[PDB]
RNA sequence: AACUAAUCCUAGCCCUAGCCCUACAAAUAUAAUUAUACUAUUAUAUAAAUCAAAACAUUUAUAAAAGUAUUGGAGA
C-alpha cells in the first residue's frame, strides 16, 4: 500500500520572502478505505471538480448516492483541518481543485 | 519481474590463504616419491568413486557394490528401481 | 526515570515596576533569609552557585535554546533544556519556520529567587528585545515582524538535578509577570463559534 | 522468536513477534553462565553507546540477547502522558547495552576492569579483576515485590516466624497417613481379599 | 461453614490482600506427620476461598484481589505433597525395596516400543481373566520393518539436525 | 480426590477413607434463579453428590438438605488463529439446599492561549 | 605458512587381528 | 456402588469415601507463611535417610550389646508383607 | 511523490564425509485409549506383473581376466 496522497499535505514549502507573493494555500485530504466502487466514486468527482466549497457541499446535501455522503463527509473534515492546520481565514473561501 | 532496491555489503576474499595458497601441493608425490604412492591415491571423497571414474550408470552400480549391504532398505529399493531407467537409457538408446 | 520534575517549587512574587528597576539586588538580600538558605543547598553540591555569575551562565542556555528552534535542533535542545520544557518550546511550532533573533538585552540578568532526590529550581529575570517570524507551512507569514525589535521581560526558572555528580542547569520553566503586556497578536483572524443546539432546543 | 527489550509474552512482544512472523533471525553469541559476569545490580561502565564512558548500575538483563540494560543510561526521549487534552511530558527511557558494551567496575578504583571468574573460600563464584586483582561482591538488589523480609509484618493467614521454623517431625517408621490414625485413633478390621495384580 | 468460603468482609473490594510468602519444603519437613496433614487441609481451605473468589471475579468481569496469593497456596499445598510422598517413598523403599507404589513392569507393545505397564488388580487371576488375555503384549512379525525404519528416522532426525545447525551457522558469520 | 486411584473393594474390605482431599470446589452465585436456601456450586466432573453432601458435612461442617447437580456442556465453536476449535472446559454446577432451616444469600463481593494561538505558551516575545 | 609434512605409509610386517570383525577374510587367508 | 440385576443403583458404603477431616483448631501452620520467616535448607527424606534416623540407631545399639539376629530383623521394623496394614504402601492400596 | 502493487533474507533443504546401533494424573488392544471378571489369543507363501523382445509364448541385468567364452524364440 502506498499513502503518498498524505506525503503530498505533508510537503513544507521554505519560508517566504517579504517581497513574496502569499502562497495559495492547497489541502490534500484522502480516504483509503471505503466500501464502494471507485467507478461510482468517480462519476461523484468528475462533476465536483473545480466547483466552490460552498457549491459542492449544498450539491451533496440533496445526492441520494450513498458515496455522495461519503464525499461529503471527507469533504467537511478536509475543511475543517484546511482551516485548522492550513490557516484557511475564510470557510466559503475554498474550492475544489482536484 | 523486480530487482533489489538495496545493495548488497561489500565482501573481500583472501587468495593466499592455507588452503588456496597450499592448493596442489604434494601433487608429484609419485614422480618425487618414487612412485610408491600414486597421486589417485590421494583421493577423498565416497568410496565408490576414490580414485576411479564412469558414465552414471558405471557410477550407479558401483556405488550399489560399495555401499549395498550397508545402504538403507527403501534406498536400495530406490536404487535399483533407478539404476533400471539408467541401464535401459544407456543401453537401448 | 525523571531528571527534572514539572512545576515551581515556590513561586516568587513579582513586584509592579520591576522593569523600571541596587535596589531590587538588595531585595534579594532581605530576601535572601527565604532564599540563601536554599542557595547553599545548590552550593553544598556544586559550591560555586552565586545569585550574580549565575544569569550569564543561564542567559546563554535560553539563548541557545531559542537558536536551536530556528534550526530544529532537537537534540541539541533536549541538553539545553529539562524535559518538561522542552514539549513546550517545539509543540507548537511543528510544520512552521520561524527566523528567531536575540537583540542586545535592555538590562542585566539577575537570579530572583531559588529553591530545592533534590531538584533545585532557580528564577532568574530577564528583559531582552528579540525578533520572531513565524511562516506556514507554505511560507506564509503569520505571525511577528522579521526584524523589528520586541522588548520583553520575563522570568525564566531553570532546574538541575543536585544528587547527580554530573547534574548541570537546564532551562525548566518561565514565570511570567502580572504586570507584562500580552503578546503580540496572530495576524489571521479568529472566530468564536455560537452555541450548538439540538431542534427541539432555543437559542440561549 | 526474537527477543526484545519487552518481556516475552508481553502484548508489546506479541505484536514484536506474532504468530506468522518469519523475520530474519538476530544471531547473539552464545555466553556460558561461567563466561556471563554481568548481573543485576551490579556498577558497570558504558564502553560504548549514547553515554558511553558512564558507570551506572544494571536493572535488567535480557541474556538472550546479551542487553544489559542500566536505568537513567542509553536514554532516548519519548512522551509519557500523550493525549487529546495533553500533548504528554517527556520522559526518560533506556535503550539496551550489548555485554561488550559495558564493563564491571572495582569497587575501590572505578575503571572499565576485565575480570576473571574464580572461586572463595566459602565457594561461591566471585569476579576478579584481571589487573589489581580484587573481589567485586555480588550487589544487593531489593526483593522484587518491594517486601523487606524483616519489615513484612503478618498479615490474616500468615504463620508467625517461630511457628514456621518449629520442628515438631520425630524420626518414626510410620507414614503420615498411619501417624494420622494413631493422634486420632482411626482403626479398621475389615481386610480385602486376594488380588491378582495384572 | 459458609463464610469460610468467602474473603473478611472488611477485605471485600479491596485492591489486594496482604498475604506472606508460601511455605517452603524444608519447614513442611520439619513439622510433624500429624501436622502435615493438618496443614493441607488448612491451605486447601484458602485455596477454595480464593478459588471461590476467583469465580465469583469471572462472574462480574472483575479482578481477582492479590492474585500471588493463590499462587502461594498452591506452592505450599504442593510442597506439603511431595514432603509427605518422601516420607512414604522412603518407608516404601526399606519395607520392600519397590521403587514404584504401584506394581509394574517393563512390556512390549504390538509396535515393538518398549513401555512400563502398570499392573491392575483384579477379582480374578489372569488365566481366568480371558479379556486380559485377549489384551495383546506381543510385537507381530512385520514389526521388524517398522523397527528398521525407527532406527532409520532417528538417523535422518540427526542429519536433519546438521543441516539446522548449518543455516544457524551461515547468518553468525553474516551477522558478526 | 481426583485423578488419583482409588482401592478396588471386595466383600468384607475396608470402608474407603479418604484423609487428604484433592477435590476444590467453588460457591458461585446463582445464575439461574434459585431458593435462598439453595446454594450453587461449581464442582469437579468426578465429584460425586454424596461426596459433596460428605464434603460440605466434615469439612465446613454445613447441613445440607437437598442436593441438585448438572453439567454444562463446554462450547468447541471457539477457534485459534490455526482454525483449531478451543474446548471450554466442562464444569459441573451443584445445587445444594441448606439444612436445619438455614437460609445462604451471597455475599457482595466488589462492593497556549486562545487569543494567541500557534505560539507555544512558553514564549514570553 | 608452512606445508603439511608429506603422507608415510606405516612400514613393516602388520598381522591382522583374526578375532577382530572388521579385518577382512581374504588378510586372514593362508596366501596372504 | 454396584448395580444390581434391573439395573437398580445399590450403594456400597464401603465404596463411599469417607472424609477424614483434621482438627485445624489450634494449629498454628495458615495458608500462608511470612515473608520474616527465612526458608528452610531442603534435606528430603530418603530410605537410607529414614534407615539412618530411625533404624540404625537401633541395630547400632544391638549390635555392640551382642543382641543381634537375622530373626529379629523384623523388630528393627522389617514388614515382611504390606498385607493388614490399612495403608499399604506397596500395593498402594489407600486414597490419598 | 498516484492508487492497485512492488521491494528483502532466512524458514529450511540437498549431496557426500563422519558416524551405525547395543538410550503429568488418568485411560488403553474389550468397541484400544471405557477405573474390576464377559470372549481366549496371532502375522507371513517363488515376489509377481508392468516392462524388454517394436505384438506375444521360453526368455528380459537391477581390482584384472571381461562385457570375452559360454548361455539365449542364438533375439531382446
Amino acid at each position: 500500500i502506498s499513502r503518498k496522497w498524505e506525503k503530498k499535505n505533508k510537503i513544507v514549502y521554505p519560508p517566504q520572502l517579504p517581497g513574496e507573493p502569499r502562497r495559495p494555500a492547497e489541502i490534500y485530504h484522502c480516504r483509503r478505505q471505503i466500501k464502494y466502487s471507485k467507478d461510482k466514486m468517480w462519476y461523484l468527482a468528475k462533476m465536483i471538480r473545480g466547483m466552490s466549497i460552498d457549491q459542492a457541499l449544498a450539491q451533496l446535501e440533496f445526492n441520494d448516492k450513498k458515496g455522495a455522503q461519503i464525499i461529503k463527509e471527507v469533504l467537511l473534515e478536509a475543511q475543517d483541518m484546511a482551516v485548522r492546520d492550513h490557516n484557511v481565514e475564510f470557510r466559503s473561501n475554498l474550492h475544489i481543485a482536484e | 519481474a523486480f530487482v533489489r532496491l538495496t545493495l548488497p555489503p561489500p565482501k573481500v576474499v583472501d587468495r593466499w590463504n592455507e588452503k588456496r595458497a597450499l592448493f596442489g601441493v604434494y601433487d608429484n608425490i609419485g614422480i618425487l616419491g618414487n612412485f610408491e604412492k600414486h597421486p589417485k591415491e590421494l583421493i577423498k571423497g565416497p568410496v565408490w568413486l576414490r580414485g576411479w571414474r564412469g558414465n552414471e550408470l558405471q557410477r550407479c552400480v558401483r556405488k550399489k557394490k560399495f555401499v549395498g549391504n550397508r545402504m538403507f532398505i527403501e534406498d536400495l529399493h530406490n536404487l535399483n528401481k533407478r539404476i533400471s531407467y539408467l541401464y535401459k537409457h544407456f543401453n537401448r538408446h | 526515570h525523571l531528571a527534572c520534575t514539572a512545576g515551581i517549587f515556590d513561586p516568587y512574587v513579582p513586584p509592579e515596576g520591576d522593569a523600571r528597576m541596587l535596589t531590587q539586588r538588595t531585595e534579594r538580600l532581605r530576601k535572601n533569609a527565604a532564599s540563601q538558605l536554599a542557595i547553599r543547598k545548590i552550593r553544598e553540591f556544586d559550591a560555586n552557585f552565586k545569585t550574580k555569575d549565575f544569569p550569564e551562565k543561564a542567559k546563554d542556555i535560553f539563548i541557545e535554546a531559542h537558536l536551536c528552534l530556528n534550526n530544529s535542533d532537537h537534540d541539541r535542545l533536549h541538553t539545553l533544556v529539562t524535559e518538561h520544557c522542552f514539549p513546550d518550546m517545539v509543540w507548537d511550532l511543528k510544520y512552521k519556520t520561524v527566523r528567531w533573533g536575540f537583540v542586545e538585552s535592555l538590562e542585566p540578568a539577575q537570579v530572583v529567587h531559588v529553591r530545592c532526590n533534590m531538584y533545585g529550581q532557580v528564577t532568574v529575570r530577564l528583559h531582552t528585545r528579540q525578533t520572531l517570524a513565524i511562516y506556514d507551512r507554505f511560507g506564509r507569514l503569520m505571525y511577528g515582524q522579521e526584524d523589528v525589535p520586541k522588548d520583553v521581560l520575563e522570568y525564566v526558572v531553570f532546574e538541575r538535578h543536585l544528587m547527580n555528580p554530573y547534574g548541570s542547569w537546564r532551562m525548566h520553566a518561565k514565570i511570567v509577570p502580572a504586570w507584562a503586556p500580552p503578546k503580540q497578536p496572530i495576524l489571521k483572524t479568529l472566530m468564536i463559534p455560537g452555541p450548538q443546539l439540538k431542534p427541539w432546543e432555543e437559542y440561549e | 522468536y526474537r527477543y526484545g527489550m519487552s518481556r516475552p509474552g508481553s502484548i508489546a512482544d506479541k505484536r514484536k513477534n506474532p504468530p506468522w512472523s518469519r523475520r530474519r533471525p538476530v544471531v547473539v553469541e552464545p555466553i556460558s553462565d561461567e563466561d556471563w559476569h554481568l548481573f543485576c545490580g551490579d556498577m558497570v561502565e558504558i564502553l560504548e553507546g549514547k553515554d558511553a564512558g558512564k558507570q551506572g548500575k544494571v536493572v535488567q538483563v535480557v541474556r538472550q540477547r546479551n542487553w544489559v540494560v542500566l536505568e537513567g543510561l542509553n536514554t532516548h526521549y519519548r512522551y509519557i502522558g500523550r493525549t487529546k487534552d495533553h500533548r504528554g511530558t517527556m520522559i526518560a527511557s533506556e535503550a539496551p547495552l550489548l555485554h561488550h558494551q559495558v564493563k564491571l567496575v572495582d569497587p575501590v578504583d572505578r575503571k572499565p576492569t576485565e575480570i576473571q571468574w574464580r572461586f572463595t573460600e566459602a565457594g561461591e563464584r566471585v569476579r576478579v579483576s584481571t589487573r589489581s586483582g580484587r573481589i567485586i561482591p555480588k550487589p544487593e538488589f531489593p526483593r522484587a515485590d518491594g517486601i523487606v523480609p524483616e519489615t513484612w509484618t503478618d498479615g490474616p493467614k500468615d504463620t508467625s516466624v517461630e511457628d514456621a521454623l518449629e520442628r515438631t517431625y520425630v524420626p518414626r517408621l510410620k507414614t503420615l497417613e498411619e501417624d494420622v490414625m494413631e493422634a486420632m485413633g482411626i482403626q479398621e478390621t475389615r481386610r480385602f481379599k486376594k488380588v491378582y495384580w495384572y | 461453614g459458609l463464610e469460610e468460603f468467602f474473603d473478611d468482609p472488611k477485605n471485600w473490594g479491596e485492591e489486594k490482600v496482604k498475604s506472606g510468602a508460601s511455605w517452603t519444603c524444608q519447614q513442611l519437613r520439619n513439622k510433624s506427620n500429624e501436622d502435615l496433614h493438618k496443614l493441607w487441609y488448612v491451605l486447601l481451605k484458602e485455596r477454595n476461598m480464593l478459588l471461590t473468589l476467583e469465580q465469583e471475579a469471572k462472574r462480574q468481569r472483575l479482578p481477582m484481589p492479590s492474585p500471588e496469593r493463590l499462587e502461594k497456596v498452591v506452592d505450599s499445598m504442593d510442597n506439603v505433597d511431595k514432603v509427605v510422598q518422601e516420607r512414604e517413598d522412603a518407608l516404601r523403599l526399606l519395607q520392600t525395596g519397590q521403587e514404584k507404589p504401584r506394581p509394574g513392569a517393563w512390556r512390549r507393545d504390538i509396535f515393538g516400543r518398549i513401555v512400563w505397564h502398570k499392573f491392575k488388580q483384579w477379582p480374578i487371576p489372569w488365566y481366568l481373566n480371558k479379556r486380559y488375555n485377549r489384551r495383546r503384549f506381543f510385537a507381530m512379525p512385520y514389526v521388524d520393518r517398522f523397527i528398521r525404519l525407527r532406527i532409520e528416522k532417528h538417523a535422518r532426525i540427526e542429519a536433519r539436525k546438521r543441516s539446522l545447525q548449518k543455516k544457524k551457522e551461515k547468518i553468525l558469520h553474516a551477522k558478526f | 480426590a481426583r485423578n488419583v486411584l482409588y482401592p478396588l473393594y471386595q466383600l468384607g474390605g475396608p470402608q474407603l477413607r479418604v484423609f487428604r482431599t484433592n477435590f476444590f470446589i467453588q460457591l458461585v452465585r446463582p445464575g439461574t434463579a434459585q431458593p435462598e436456601d439453595t446454594v450453587q456450586f461449581r464442582i469437579p466432573m468426578e465429584m460425586t453428590r454424596v461426596d459433596l453432601r460428605n464434603y460440605l458435612e466434615q469439612i465446613y461442617n454445613v447441613p445440607v438438605a437437598a442436593v441438585r447437580t448438572r453439567v454444562q456442556h463446554g462450547s468447541n465453536r471457539r477457534r485459534d488463529h490455526k482454525n483449531v476449535r478451543i474446548k471450554k472446559p466442562d464444569y459441573k454446577v451443584a445445587y445444594v439446599q441448606l439444612a436445619h432451616g438455614q437460609t445462604f444469600t451471597f455475599p457482595d463481593l466488589f462492593p497556549s492561549d486562545l487569543r494567541c494561538p500557534g505560539i507555544p505558551s512558553w514564549f514570553g516575545l | 605458512y608452512r606445508a603439511p609434512p608429506p603422507p608415510r605409509r606405516r612400514p613393516g610386517p602388520h598381522s591382522p587381528d583374526p578375532e577382530n570383525l572388521l579385518t577382512p577374510r581374504w588378510q586372514l587367508t593362508p596366501r596372504y | 456402588g454396584i448395580y444390581t440385576s434391573d439395573r437398580k443403583f445399590v450403594q456400597i458404603k464401603e465404596m463411599v469415601p469417607e472424609f477424614v477431616v483434621p482438627d485445624l483448631t489450634g494449629f498454628k501452620l495458615k495458608p500462608y507463611v511470612n515473608y520474616r520467616a527465612p526458608a528452610g535448607i531442603d534435606t528430603p527424606l530418603t530410605a537410607k535417610a529414614l534407615f539412618q534416623e530411625t533404624v540404625a540407631p537401633a541395630i547400632e545399639k544391638d549390635f555392640k550389646e551382642g543382641t543381634f539376629d537375622a530373626n529379629n530383623l523384623e523388630k528393627y521394623g522389617f514388614e515382611p508383607t504390606q498385607e493388614g496394614k490399612l495403608f499399604q504402601l506397596y500395593p498402594k492400596n489407600f486414597p490419598r
